[PDB]
């Protein structure tokens, strides 16, 4: 059947061109509902986690636009310290104490 | 213990810790980063020649490891049964997202927090392009790398404005700097070196459409041909059986024959052998999905057919008939419509395609507007006994039609193959 | 690869087949070889000369040895176009000069590559003095019908011969088939 | 254990039939890309 | 068929030998209009092409 | 040598033009970084009008 012009004008109709827009940011991961519930898990429950897509997603921009805004308890610092000059063991201590 | 460098898990403690599983097998770590992902703990590197070392004990591990790549680059991981073992949540990117106006408004915002200064109708614009790019009409590319590029080279052009004018002069551009091969293509056309019939009638030549695969991704023509010959049912296609390819059954070969054998059954031994060929090379052929390019030529060629030179025909098919899509329709709809300019537009010209391509199509502005002149007909198609019937202009009814005369033309064969074998017993 | 089909022997097999189907179990397998080596074959493409004679050797039809042929073909019998004209049209005229040019000598070329013919100022000169002829031709009818000095159609015919040639390999074939019976 | 745990994490600090539930829900969810891509190709008609 | 001689010829009429040109030197990249409008804007954008 | 200095690694503020046969870049092509970080094609035609 012969597609008619109306069937086949996909191009969203332009309004107005002669003024410039401001539009608020859109969340990490804007219509990626999937990665974001699926990060969500892997960080309420401290899960290992894998993101996966076709390249050119800007997944490293998105994801570190995304975790930086999560808030995390306050890691404790670890640091190596020497008993001896051959055994060097591993302490834990709370943050800002090293 | 001061010349302990610290390394990615040496600061992670607590966080996250974002890795490139591509890295990972480059790089041949994955393994022992999978034992420490293990283990829970983790030694810095020792160099196995010097034995005045440190027995460090191992760091321990606390942190979430987020890996980061591409679907094709997990698979080399997934075979460990330990990698889904560590690895529980999988966070699929969806190549594309919903192409509603809550998605242009977040496209919009996006754009501007990169820094740029955008109308709106270069907003609207670039939406387009990017519904195009991801080749459906409501799904936009989620490739926002690619599309801030784009816009990276709008505002180049426009001065840093994203005017939508701004925004068609970027598109062009794009095209027309990966465009030498399809310059080339066209002034051989427009010089006779490689004549393509887009006016009148042939019999048994088509003109397909194909994406050429000795170059990037751009449709352009090639005029396909079938001859039909009195003899086996054998069917020969010879692009695909141009060497090492005689001993393969192709899924395209069989569909064909399939497909023309159960269709005409008052001859189902198929006294016809049909040979299909390409004009010319460029051309690249699946191998895996016959074309309706291939089925048409074949039927015009078995009923002496003349099929239309205007029409360009795209489509992959099925056995039953049935007219499946195809990948990269635009690119080749808008190839069609170049070639067809470059030798001026009669005013009759289109194309034919499955009609499942109908949610593909985001044609180039050019090609729009020629439609809605009423110079270039886009015809869209069910099943392969529309887009015949588009071709040679006539129905399957009446007195001298298109299933009436390839009756005839499959009894003539049947009648000269019975000759012929009056002759092997005489 | 010589168990292996090659794209101009099927490209050949399918134009023949195609063009004479009064006989369509083609009853003549043709042998294609290259008088001396140092012949380089492209083995993607048929070229016209194999088609025309493989044609007068079917038909019995002694083709003019003035003549060059080139060309590819398709397994329609539309003459395509082939890369370096220049280079092979210049090749037989210095071959035609070196035994003595007789204004009968000639090319025939596909008339896709009139857009290539850039040829030297010696042969464009014997062109004009009517010492050297260029026959640009589109189809392999066209260039069949030029080699051979008569039309397809008509008296002496050389559609109706070549259809004369294959009912002979028919009838001997079933002389042959004769001896079957025992 | 491993689906415990997500059901764990969903709910906060108990099983319930609900948090179960929601988790199994997600295991299908995050690996539901492909299927998801396959229907809406159906709806769109691309695959008919 | 036969072609003329007038259709093969292909020489640009030379119509003087005997005296030097004098020409301006043409922009860079002549007849290459798509590689100079490539660098065109990947100079303005600096962009790596 | 053990005495390497801990060197600051120098910034890149340039424009890299890479230039070769189109076979070349065939090779190069096939990674999708280079489709990202080279993304102005310059073509140069082999034939002017």
């Amino acid at each position: 059947m012969r597609l008619s012009y109306e069937a086949l004008e996909w191009r969203t109709p332009i309004e107005n061109s002669t003024e410039p827009v401001s539009l608020p940011p859109p969340p990490p991961f804007f219509g990626q509902e999937r990665a974001r519930e699926a990060l969500e898990l892997a960080i309420r429950g401290g899960f290992h986690a894998y993101l996966v897509g076709p390249p050119s997603l800007g997944k490293h921009e998105a994801l570190l636009a995304y975790l930086s805004t999560q808030s995390v308890e306050t890691p404790p610092d670890l640091l190596y310290v020497p008993l001896s000059e051959r055994k060097v063991a591993v302490l834990t201590l709370p943050s800002g104490q090293e | 213990v001061s010349l302990i460098r610290p390394g990615a898990v040496h600061r992670a403690q607590g966080g996250y810790l974002i890795l490139d599983a591509l890295s990972l097998k480059r790089e041949g770590t994955w393994e022992a980063f999978k034992r420490a992902l293990r283990n829970g703990q983790v030694e810095p590197v020792t160099e196995p020649q010097a034995p005045a070392g440190l027995e460090v004990e191992p760091f321990p591990i606390q942190m979430q490891v987020i890996l980061v790549g591409t679907p094709e680059a997990f698979e080399g991981l997934e075979e460990d049964p330990a990698f889904s073992e560590l690895f529980r949540i999988r966070a699929e990117f969806s190549p594309t997202l919903p192409a509603s106006p809550e998605n242009c408004t977040a496209l919009g915002g996006w754009l501007l927090a990169q820094g740029f200064q955008l109308t709106q109708g270069g907003l609207t614009r670039l939406y387009d392009e990017a519904r195009r790019m991801a080749e459906q009409r409501d799904r936009m590319d989620a490739r926002l790398v690619e599309i801030r590029a784009l816009a990276e080279e709008a505002a180049v052009l426009g001065g840093g404005l994203l005017t939508a004018e701004s925004v068609e002069q970027a598109i062009a551009a794009r095209e027309h700097r990966s465009f030498l091969s399809e310059e080339e293509f066209l002034r051989a056309v427009q010089e006779g070196v490689i004549r393509l019939r887009t006016t009148g009638r042939a019999v048994g030549e088509v003109n397909s459409l194909v994406v050429v695969e000795a170059a990037p991704y751009w449709g352009r023509p090639a005029r396909l041909t079938a001859r039909a010959a009195p003899g086996r049912d054998h069917l020969i296609s010879i692009d695909r059986e141009a060497g090492l390819g005689g001993q393969i059954f192709h899924k395209a070969v069989l569909t064909l024959a399939g497909y023309l054998r159960s269709r005409y059954i008052e001859h189902g031994s198929l006294p016809v052998t049909i040979s299909l060929a390409f004009e010319q090379n460029y051309v690249s052929i699946e191998g895996d999905s016959a074309g309706l390019a291939e089925l048409v030529a074949a039927l015009s060629a078995i009923g002496n057919l003349p099929l239309r030179q205007d029409l360009a025909v795209t489509g992959a098919v099925d056995q039953t008939g049935k007219v499946l899509a195809v990948g990269a329709i635009n690119a080749k709809v808008e190839g069609f419509f170049r070639v067809c300019k470059a030798l001026g537009l009669s005013g009759t010209q289109g194309v034919i395609l499955p009609e499942a391509n109908l949610a593909n199509l985001t044609l180039r502005a050019e090609v729009l507007e020629a439609v809605r002149a009423g110079q270039f007909h886009i015809y869209a198609v069910e099943t392969a006994e529309q887009a015949l019937e588009i071709l040679a202009g006539a129905r399957m009814e009446g007195f001298r039609g298109l299933q009436e005369k390839i009756r005839a033309g499959l009894e003539a064969f049947a009648r000269l193959e019975e000759g012929h074998d009056k002759e092997d017993r005489e």
